[PDB]
């Protein structure tokens, strides 16, 4: 309901963990659990890559259609793009649904 | 058949050389205006003479006018054949499975 593909089995989802590094323990043994760890962080690259059917438009109709544009007149700054302090930004929300096909 | 005017007399004859044009809306790119119960059909009784209907179609309106999506079509944008006199047209159809209608 908030629009998609629905799927019985989705795309798995990924789990990731650093693993625990024990600091130095005592030298006579307790039988607790250690709660003394080492301070770690992990940073990497990520990959994706989806593959896309695409459904052709075939269509009788003479006059133009309605098509998603760039307003022409100028700005201050560029639309989807990074501003003076370097934040990317999206100006508003953009739909599928452009061209028509009959009822 | 081409009928002529003069004063008030009405002539008909044979007009040997001219054409209609045929084609069917295959690939279903048309308003689909069959299925609203309008009127033209072929007649119940085999010796009747009809009429063939006028086509036309709807797009979107707010009241009396056209919005951005409102669509026109041509349809001598289609492909269609041309026959004199001599010629002939024909095709066949293949309903796809559909569900017996109960009668009981
Ligand atoms: N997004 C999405 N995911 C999964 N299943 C869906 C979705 N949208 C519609 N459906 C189902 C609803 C019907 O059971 C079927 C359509 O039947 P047929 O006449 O095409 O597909």
């Amino acid at each position: 309901l908030m629009g998609g593909f629905g799927l019985k089995h989705p795309p798995p989802q990924i789990l990731i963990k650093n693993t625990p590094v024990p600091a130095d323990p005592r030298s006579t043994f307790n039988g607790d659990k250690l709660n003394s760890f080492i301070t770690q962080y992990s940073t990497g690259q990520v990959s994706v890559e989806i593959e896309w059917e695409l459904q052709k438009e075939n269509s009788k109709r003479w006059n133009p259609e309605i098509q998603y544009t760039s307003n022409y007149y100028k700005s201050t700054s560029v639309d989807f793009a990074v501003n003076t302090e370097g934040v990317y930004s999206e100006p508003r929300p953009i739909g599928t649904r452009y061209l028509t096909r009959n009822l | 058949k081409e009928v002529t005017q003069n004063e008030g007399t009405k002539t008909i004859a044979n007009n040997l050389t001219s054409t209609i044009q045929v084609f069917t809306d295959s690939e279903y790119q048309l308003p689909y205006v069959l299925g609203s119960a309008h009127q033209g059909c072929l007649p119940p009784f085999p010796a009747d003479v009809f009429m063939i209907p006028q086509y036309g179609y709807l797009t979107l309106n707010n009241g009396s006018q056209a919005v951005g999506r409102s669509s026109f079509y041509c349809l001598e944008y289609f492909p269609s054949q041309m026959l004199r006199t001599g010629n002939n047209f024909q095709f066949t159809y293949t309903f796809e499975d559909v569900p017996f209608h109960s009668s009981y």
